[PDB]
């Protein structure tokens, strides 16, 4: 793959002394170049590259609207994964996801990933089918099912297949010097 | 008690433009369009929870949905290509990431020409006399032939009660031509039953045609949805 | 862009 662009999710959670930090990190290929971060005094999605600071100022808004969404998505999976493992409710703990899709030299989709990690340990993956899940535990297949029933499968497979591929075509040709 | 969908089957010409309906299910505020080719797979459209858009994807810049009040969502679509000719599904969650359930699909085809458009003609033929000799086992098949586009839907009816033992219809038309398909279908029977003279056996083909919206050049009759079929009676030999 | 995570 020689062009990739991943998102890496991650949601420390401290049980006392506050709420979990939530920050949100993406690479065009290898290089960093937009970050979120819940522990900013004003937080807002920030570029991390030059062709990224001259990008849509609606843009910024569309995707600080989306982060504060998934921070408050995460903020329930957090003490949801406390009921599914049956975990102490004062134990801190971190939620990892990497979603991103890489693509060859013909511009079409190579791979597309999404995986889930509780606590350094895998919780559930997107197959290479990119219709079927792969649990890890008891408590993956409980949340296997969920995305199931809801179609979550189907969703985002379109996101990797279609809105990823687009982007990162879009973002290659912001990070080209002008 | 189950999420709605209408129409369930529309032809259009190419460049033309219909809306797609779908009310979800009483009290349901996260609706979701999916879109399935004719070639299998599923395509995640839109998603739209209580009136607003959530995630987009795939979905054309022809293509414009939005909900209403009553949470009941419409799907405009503008500038008809042959492409688009696929299935539309409609599911309605409760809430987002809750079960989803899905509607009965609205079937659109476009059409390059309206005028190709031709209901079916159907027959069927009884068993050869030699296999039910050798077997004692008869086999009706049926015929419909000479259809455009592929919007039918076969049934067996024997003493006027639809039948799903024993048949085995084609699993897709066979398109003979550019703008005329054909699908063929056969019912099993034992000697026995078909050598009875009062058993009466039909093969009735669905089609669905063009809307009665749709206007029509004269001088032929207009392919409106209709049933046709044919039938025949047991033989004793 | 990034994806709209839901809930699991």
């Amino acid at each position: 793959g020689p062009h990739s662009l991943r998102y890496f999710v991650t949601a420390v959670s401290r049980p006392g002394l506050g709420e979990p930090r939530y920050m949100e990190v993406g690479y065009v290929d290898d290089t960093e170049f937009v970050r979120f971060d819940s522990d900013a005094e004003n937080p807002r999605y920030e570029p991390r590259a030059r062709w990224m600071e001259q990008e849509c100022p609606e843009y910024w808004e569309r995707e600080t609207q989306k982060a504060k969404g998934n921070e408050q998505s995460f903020r329930v999976d957090l003490r949801t994964l406390l009921g599914y493992y049956n975990q102490s409710k004062g134990g801190s703990h971190t939620i990892q996801v990497i979603s991103g899709c890489e693509v060859g030299s013909d511009g079409r989709l190579l791979r597309g990933y999404q995986q889930y990690a509780y606590d350094g340990q895998d919780y559930i993956a997107l197959n290479e089918d990119l219709k079927t899940w792969t649990a890890a535990d008891m408590a993956a297949l409980i949340t296997k099912h969920k995305w199931e029933q809801a179609g979550e499968a189907e969703r985002l497979r379109a996101y990797l297949e279609g809105t990823c591929v687009e982007w990162l075509r879009r973002y290659l040709k912001n990070g080209n010097a002008t | 008690s189950g999420v709605v969908q209408s129409p369930r089957h529309i032809i259009k010409e190419k460049g033309g433009r219909s809306v797609l309906t779908c009310i979800p299910i009483s009290g349901h505020s996260n609706v979701v369009w999916y879109q399935q080719t004719l070639g299998k797979e599923l395509k995640f459209l839109i998603q739209h929870y209580e009136k607003v858009e959530r995630d987009k994807g795939f979905l054309p810049c022809r293509f414009s949905v939005q909900q209403f009040d009553d949470y009941h969502s419409e799907m405009n679509m503008s500038a008809l290509e042959l492409e688009d000719s696929a299935m539309y599904f409609c599911a309605s969650s409760l809430r987002w990431g809750d079960e989803q359930y899905f509607g009965p699909g609205t079937r659109l085809t476009v059409v390059e020409d309206l005028r190709n458009v031709t209901p079916p003609k159907v027959s069927l033929r009884e068993p050869s006399k030699a296999e039910i000799a050798n077997k004692q086992k008869a086999t009706l098949q049926c015929q419909a032939r000479g259809f455009f586009p592929d919007h039918v839907e076969l049934s067996w009816w024997v003493n006027g009660k639809e039948v799903h033992s024993g048949v085995s219809t084609d699993p897709q038309a066979y398109k003979e031509s550019n703008y005329s398909y054909s699908l063929s279908s056969r019912l099993r029977v034992s000697a026995t039953f078909w050598h009875n003279p009062r058993n009466h056996f039909r093969c009735q083909v669905q089609f669905h045609g063009l809307s009665e919206e749709d206007k029509w050049p004269e001088g032929s009759p207009k392919p409106v949805t209709q049933n046709i079929s044919a039938e025949a009676w047991g033989r004793a030999d | 862009r990034g994806y709209v995570y839901q809930g699991l």
